[PDB]
């Protein structure tokens, strides 16, 4: 049938732009061709040693989970990227910041409908981003991160820490939180809800056809900016909070086991997992 | 008075490089004129400085690389709110 | 596991 993600939020987006703040992305692929305009910016930092598996291979499967023709969340969506990681899947926060602020000069020049702001990525907590993303919300964008992977209290990253952003941690099949490596996903009351991010399938960066399942809280903030891109596009109007009390109402209730994160987080973890309304 | 932020992991800090954000109110004319008069004040302490880049639209500040030596000195600039150490970001 | 085409994954899920 359908993959086990897609049936999870399932109980298209076509007024709503997506910004994807990442690596370089094929652009080409046959799941996003003619979805996704790459923009002309470009800043990263240099590559650390010689490693990565390939330059786009995290950006393009992000791509294909928000927007993608057969693996796609919000098939209708279409997507514009920026690369601010480089080949190895690393940023700046400066690098970041004008990248933001890059999406809010674009939008003052041609102003087009909503628009959801992507970040999969983390570092630590950092006034300054979280500002920038308080301030870019506050323009009236819709910014959705990934809660991070380091099996911590989300709070302590950034963008996931800042006010006026969604922040979205990773379940997997058995709507549990993921285990990545020895680490897993974020918690904590900086996060607002949860979404599929163990065993993604979606666009591999291999070939044009190709596909690839990947897992971490990206894959779940992908999910998220999808599920708003749909949300929005049938409710224009939505504001931030009512578009975040509409991502509650058709969320799955307490479908996590709480005693998977430390004692003291049970509490302050909000037990949702995202949906599509019906 | 205007504060100093680094990030808290040490292995992520990219020391070198800062971003300076000025009050809320300020203009981008106002924010030019700032960065300039940094790497003046810089260059007649020995110091060279880089303005990588200057923000607005969001926030008011500028990008600068030199020496964490001219942070005391930066503080005191006219409307400058704080400043922070640049730092790494990864693919989650 | 790429699979090289939709269709490649379709049958091995």
């Amino acid at each position: 049938s359908i993959p086990w993600n897609l049936e999870r939020i399932t109980p298209g987006g076509s007024l709503v732009e997506v910004y994807l703040l990442d690596t370089s992305i094929q652009s080409d692929h046959r799941e996003i061709e003619g979805r996704v305009m790459v923009t002309d910016f470009e800043n990263v930092p240099e590559e650390d040693g010689t490693r990565f598996s390939k330059c786009d291979s995290h950006g393009t499967h992000l791509a294909g989970v928000v927007s993608g023709r057969d693996a796609g969340v919000a098939k209708g969506a279409s997507m514009r990227s920026l690369r601010v990681l480089n080949c190895q899947g690393k940023g700046t926060v400066s690098g970041t910041l004008i990248g933001l602020e890059f999406i809010r000069k674009s939008q003052l020049v041609q102003p087009v409908g909503p628009l959801v702001v992507l970040l999969p990525l983390a570092g630590g907590y950092s006034r300054v981003l979280n500002a920038a993303c308080q301030r870019l919300a506050r323009a009236g964008v819709v910014l959705v991160t990934a809660a991070g992977n380091f099996r911590d209290d989300a709070c302590l990253y950034s963008p996931a820490s800042a006010p006026e952003v969604i922040t979205v941690g990773a379940t997997n099949a058995q709507d549990q939180p993921v285990t990545l490596g020895t680490l897993g996903t974020n918690f904590g009351r900086c996060v607002d809800l949860f979404a599929p991010g163990e065993d993604i399938i979606g666009a591999s960066s291999d070939c044009s056809t190709c596909f690839v399942s990947q897992s971490g809280t990206s894959q779940a903030a992908a999910h998220v900016a999808g599920i708003a891109a749909m949300m929005l596009s049938a409710e224009p109007e939505l504001t931030l909070a009512e578009l975040r009390q509409r991502l509650i109402h058709f969320s799955a209730k307490d479908v996590i086991n709480e005693a998977w994160f430390p004692e003291d987080q049970r509490v302050l973890t909000p037990n949702l997992v995202a949906a599509l309304p019906p | 008075t205007a504060t100093f932020h680094r990030c808290a992991k040490d292995p992520w800090r990219l020391p070198g490089t800062y971003v300076v954000v000025l009050k809320e109110e300020t203009h981008l004319s106002q924010s030019e004129r700032t960065a300039r008069r940094l790497q003046a004040q810089a260059a007649r302490r020995g110091y060279l400085t880089k303005i990588l880049h200057v923000f607005h639209g969001l926030l008011p500040g500028f990008l600068v690389k030199m020496s964490g030596d001219l942070l005391e000195l930066a503080l005191k600039l006219p409307h400058v709110d704080y400043i922070e150490e640049d730092s790494s970001v990864f693919a989650q | 596991t790429v699979f090289t085409s939709w269709e490649e994954y379709l049958d091995w899920v």
